[PDB]
RNA sequence: GACGGAGUGGUUUGGCACCUGAUGUCGGCUCGUCACAUCCUGGGGCUGGAGAAGGUCCCAAGGGUUGGGCUGUUCGCCCAUUAAAGUGGCACGCGAGCUGGGUUCAGAACGUCGUGAGACAGUUCGGUCUCUAUCUGUUGUGGGCGCAGGAAAUUUGCGAGGGUCUGACACUAGUACGAGAGGACCGUGUUGGACAGACCCCUGGUUUACCGGUUGUACCGCCAGGUGCACCGCCGGGUAUCCACGUCUGGUGGAUAAGUGCUGAAAGCAUCUAAGCACGAAGCCGGCCUCAAGAUAAGAUUUCCAUAGGGUGGUUAAAGACUAUGACCUUGAUAGGCUGCAGGUGUAUGAUUGGUAACAAUUAAGCCGAGCAGUACUAAUAGCCCGUUU
RNA sequence: GUCUCAACCGCGAUCUCGGUGAAAUUGUAGUAUCGGUGAAGAUGCCGAUUACCCGCAACGGGACGAAAAGACCCCGUGAA
RNA sequence: CUCGAGAGAUUCGCGGUUAAGGAACUAGGCAAAAUGGUCCUGUAACUUCGGGAGAAAGGACGCCUGUCGACAGGCC
């Protein structure tokens, strides 16, 4: 189970036993349940949340219908969270208190995008030879790809060049310093993937 | 020293009938909730 | 932020002058250490007529480096050059004397150097 | 990556793309409309506007700035004389550029960019 | 580093299969009524967005 | 609205201290541990740096003790600082000072304010 | 474990001469992949195993398996570590990937042989490593059509890939065992090293945005004040971004192997097996992370249409080679500008007053502000096309 | 910054668009993988396996890739 | 200097900076960094008596005031 939630920014707090501590503000704003999918019909249980305010002009009809079935105003973020506990309807509103019993967290995001990559920052490949004593032009080359006639082919799943980051990433029990109720703010210590504003998944 | 200790009983199975072992290392002050 | 082929005022006593690092103790790869490491050295040059021989073999523990030493209160600290103390081979110090400041690190390692230096941190 | 590096090197060294840019200011506040391709006008945009707000405090600190930037006299004349009075309301926006078309010798992306306080027919 | 053969007929052609002129993106001009590129100033007329830009003599 | 505004202020540790520039001269009041016993540890140097921003401020601040430098950073919001005094108004033409690491006696010596 | 004997393999030296109008060769670098005949870590049987430490054999390939001195070296010797510094195959893996120290061209010299031209179980100094990637292969990223009407979202997971390491101390306990020296199993805990992922609050780096000092010289008609050029002229700083040297997080029931047994006959006894049953590994499968319905077997759910929804276009981006993706397009804060603020630099131009002067103090510092907040001033026209909309 | 061990910055090349436009190479090709087989090292044979149609960027394992009628080695009642 | 315009991936060419360490790189310090000017001090072994030698190692250097290139005071 889990909410929601948009990443502002990263800071640093003195802890009341003296210790500074690197800390990320994530607004865990308030989450709508917009659809209850229970086993007899959809094959598994699991709770679908809204979390952005959208405006009329930006949802399309067949989103209009999801949510005035709801009942609740229209969400620009959808996603579903399982193993519950409690029995929320649709309709309902679940907030920063949801945490508010939990020592650690989980954030699930997406990373920033570095766009196509070499060998050298992909992989962290060796380079070849040095930057003198004969050096061509193979300063951050690959190397070898493969073997001789034998095989006579590149494996799969070769390490090579190509799009790096911009992709789904999951840290795991990041330790919660403080809730704060009136601003829908949750406080980790650590950092999270994604650039500010990115949207996260906090699982309890 | 004195900051656990073991615990068995033996349960029958579904799969067969007979009894098995269940084995496990509880600090020494919770063997009567086990038991 | 010491390795191997580093050099190293010697800030003791025990004769020799200066130091140089052959190998950072206590991991396959490890490859720096810090305030409060174990290093194994050959000396380097030493005063005249002294105990322990130019070119000896000996194990010493850091007590200054440039490199900056970060505290969990969020301080830190750092010397203007890298400094060790020869060690015997039961883990004691071979010298009497400490010239210059030490950190707060060897409180937690070495009670010796920290009473018998003219000042920590 | 050039994630929030925010102005165009324009294909130039640094020491030329500062020159051009001041060469094509000059050339706007002279002629209050010149034609130019679309990249190197709105590089023109962030680095102009900022120069006709500087009018706003008339000063000899003001003019020896802004003469800084020209290293032009009869600029420097018309941007603190006519131009000065022409823009000393309006908050910000003092240029406009509207697309032209493509040239024929590099099919370039073609635009012009003007002062707004001098073209009477879209006020 | 070398073609081991000529390509055939049926190869060259299935690759050029994108190779395609782009077509302009045009509008009708409500005051003048000819064609013009959208979001740019009729080149006829010399009006954009219902007011005159370019007085042409 | 501005959450690390609020979070700050909600966090806010430590006391108000005198204000200081780069090149005056300080003493540091800093709470020690040793034992389970709490003393105070001066420390008196020059500034060479501030950088950061706001509240949550960093200065290192460098003396020469037995003939070895040494250099510390401290956080300005720190519980562990007690107090800062100013001994000397410094008179330099620049915000960070790091040509005083290569300056010895007579040289290191910087004009009062 | 002698004297002897039977096999297996094809990584050595050979034997044969079957492929070759050219099938690049030693060592190293880079990048790996596979085997197990296992170096460490895991599980066992025996011991000439008191304990501790070993010896030997069996199961086990998940992960890991150092840096230097000498030498062209492989290999070795040595130094200092480590839990350990495994053995092999892949054209003695890998030169359309690198190098070119060695070998094996033309110069020269020594020893040696030859009358000599020259030569070498030898030695020594020097001596050009070519090619714009067609097919396939591999890493990424799109276009079309399909999915039994068309669409906007949210999804299950058939499967695939990634990940899998390990030390040292404390207590139990100076106890069991042992005249004694020494010194445990089992079980709780506390802290490291290496590696990987993400991130930029901190430390540190960059920062041809920016600010300042300064040399030479030429321009803005002159002075003062600026600017061009000299590697960004040189020097000192430096936000955002990108980073590591930084910070945070991570390596989490079932069926078995070698083995241990219960009950128990064939075979009156014996027997873990023949009928049954209880155990038993870092290994297998689940569990963790990512992808994943072209899974043509093309799945499921909610809603819309039969103006649903899109394309082209525009302002742009922490998204990007081109694409694709995200936000916004006037009943609009998408970008710039303007107005303030965090911030960088470090006290401007002028004007007084001091000083004989070079200079200095007052007065607002001045400039910049890739970040933040507000604000329609500028640019975002529903025009055209498929099936009311920006 | 030779290296531990790399990081960042600038221009030129690179990528996209407009204009012009070669070359080496080429029996025909709708040119997948594994093991086997085989003029004894297989895209093309056998048995299985996997794979909707068509591009772009990037890297070099194979096509015993390209170039040059092997200089080594042997042979010719060859040559200098 | 008879092709341009955009954009600002990988990679290459030519350049710039870099914490801590400082030849651990490599066949080999290859390449780069470092030194560098004028005047005043001071210069070893060895030597064919010429040299070695610019051996090595040190110090001063801008502007203003006055005094006889130098001296002293002052300024950044
Ligand atoms: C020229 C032939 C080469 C490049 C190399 C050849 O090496 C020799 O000929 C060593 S002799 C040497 C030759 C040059 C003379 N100037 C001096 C003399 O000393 C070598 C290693 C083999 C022994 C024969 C086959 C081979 C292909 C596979 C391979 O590994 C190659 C042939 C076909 C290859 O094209
Ligand atoms: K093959
Ligand atoms: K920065
Ligand atoms: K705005
Ligand atoms: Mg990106
Ligand atoms: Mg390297
Ligand atoms: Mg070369
Ligand atoms: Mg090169
Ligand atoms: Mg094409
Ligand atoms: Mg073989
Ligand atoms: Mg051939
Ligand atoms: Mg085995
Ligand atoms: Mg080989
Ligand atoms: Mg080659
Ligand atoms: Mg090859
Ligand atoms: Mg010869
Ligand atoms: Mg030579
Ligand atoms: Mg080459
Ligand atoms: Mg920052
Ligand atoms: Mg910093
Ligand atoms: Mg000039
Ligand atoms: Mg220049
Ligand atoms: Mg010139
Ligand atoms: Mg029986
Ligand atoms: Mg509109
Ligand atoms: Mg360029
Ligand atoms: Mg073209
Ligand atoms: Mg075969
Ligand atoms: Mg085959
Ligand atoms: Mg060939
Ligand atoms: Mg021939
Ligand atoms: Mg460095
Ligand atoms: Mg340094
Ligand atoms: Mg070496
Ligand atoms: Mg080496
Ligand atoms: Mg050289
Ligand atoms: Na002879
Ligand atoms: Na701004
Ligand atoms: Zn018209």
């Amino acid at each position: 189970p889990g909410l929601l939630g948009k990443k502002i920014g990263m800071t640093s707090v003195f802890s009341a036993e003296g210790k500074n501590l690197p800390c990320t503000v994530i607004e865990v704003g308030p989450c709508v349940v917009t659809q209850v999918k229970t086993l007899e019909k959809d094959g598994y249980s699991a709770l679908q949340l809204g979390f952005v305010d959208a405006k009329e002009k930006h949802t399309t009809k067949p989103l209009a219908g999801h949510f005035k079935k709801a009942n609740v105003a229209p969400k620009r973020h959808l996603a579903e969270f399982k193993n519950f506990e409690g029995e929320h309807k649709l309709g309902d509103v679940l907030n920063v208190e949801f945490f508010s019993d939990a020592d650690f967290v989980d954030v699930v995001g997406t990373s920033k995008g570095k766009g196509f990559q070499g060998v050298v920052k992909r992989h962290g490949f060796g380079g070849v030879g040095q930057a003198t004593h004969g050096q061509h032009n193979r300063l951050r080359a690959p190397g070898a790809v493969g073997a001789c006639s034998y095989p006579a082919k590149v494996f799969k799943g070769t390490r090579m060049a190509g799009q790096m980051g911009n992709e789904r990433v999951t840290v795991q029990n990041l330790e919660v310093i403080k809730v704060m109720p009136e601003h829908n703010l949750l406080l980790v210590k650590g950092s999270v993937p994604g650039a500010k504003g990115s949207i996260l998944l906090i699982e309890k | 020293g004195r900051t656990y200790s073991k615990v068995i009983k033996m349960v029958k199975s579904p799969k067969t009938g007979a009894y098995t072992f269940q084995e496990e290392m509880v600090p020494n002050e919770a063997v009567k909730d086990f038991f | 932020m010491i390795q191997q082929e580093s050099r190293l005022v010697v800030a003791d006593n025990s004769g020799a002058k200066e130091a140089l690092c052959i190998r950072v103790l206590g991991g396959t790869r490890r490859r720096y250490a810090s305030v409060g490491d174990i290093i194994v050295v050959s000396v380097k040059s030493v005063i005249p007529s002294s105990d322990i021989k130019k070119g000896a073999v000996s194990k010493a523990v850091i007590v200054r480096t440039k490199k900056e030493v970060r505290r969990p209160d969020g301080s830190y600290i750092r010397f203007d050059d890298n400094a060790c103390v020869l060690l015997n081979a039961a883990g004691d110090i071979r010298g009497s004397r400490i010239f210059g400041p030490v950190a707060r690190e060897l409180r937690g390692t070495n009670m010796k150097i920290v009473s018998l230096a003219p000042e920590v941190l | 990556m050039r994630h929030n590096k925010k102005f165009n090197h324009l294909g130039r060294k640094a020491a030329h793309r500062k020159a051009m840019l001041s060469n094509m200011a000059a050339s706007l506040i002279l002629h209050k409309r010149i034609f130019t391709t679309v990249a190197k006008a709105k590089a023109l945009r962030i680095y102009v506007e900022p120069l006709l707000t500087k009018t706003k405090e008339d000063t000899t600190h003001s003019r020896r700035i802004a003469f800084s930037y020209l290293q032009n006299k009869y600029a420097l004349k018309e941007l603190f004389g006519d131009v000065a009075a022409k823009i000393a309301d309006r908050p910000g926006g003092y240029t406009r550029i509207l697309k032209t078309g493509y040239r024929l010798g590099d099919n370039a992306a073609m635009c012009f960019i003007e002062l707004v306080d001098y073209n009477e027919n879209m006020l | 580093a070398h073609p081991k053969r000529r390509q055939s007929k049926t190869r060259t052609a299935k690759r050029r299969t994108h190779d395609k002129a782009v077509m302009p993106t045009l509008a009708k001009c409500p005051n003048c009524g000819a064609w013009h590129i959208y979001h740019t100033v009729c080149g006829d007329c010399g009006y954009y967005r219902g007011k005159l830009a370019i007085e042409k003599e | 609205m501005d959450f690390i505004k609020i979070v700050n202020e909600e966090f806010k540790s430590g006391k108000e201290h005198p204000k200081f520039n780069s090149g005056d001269t300080i003493t540091v009041e800093y709470r020690i541990k040793e034992g389970n016993k709490e003393r105070i540890q001066k420390y008196r140097g020059v500034v060479i740096r501030i950088s950061g921003h706001g509240d949550k401020k960093r200065f290192t601040v460098r003396k020469i003790s037995d003939g070895i430098g040494v250099e510390r950073i401290f956080p300005i919001e720190s519980p562990f600082i007690e107090n800062i005094t100013v001994e000397k108004y410094g008179k330099v033409r620049r915000a960070k000072l790091y040509y005083l690491r290569g300056l010895t006696g007579k040289k290191a010596r910087i004009k009062e304010r």
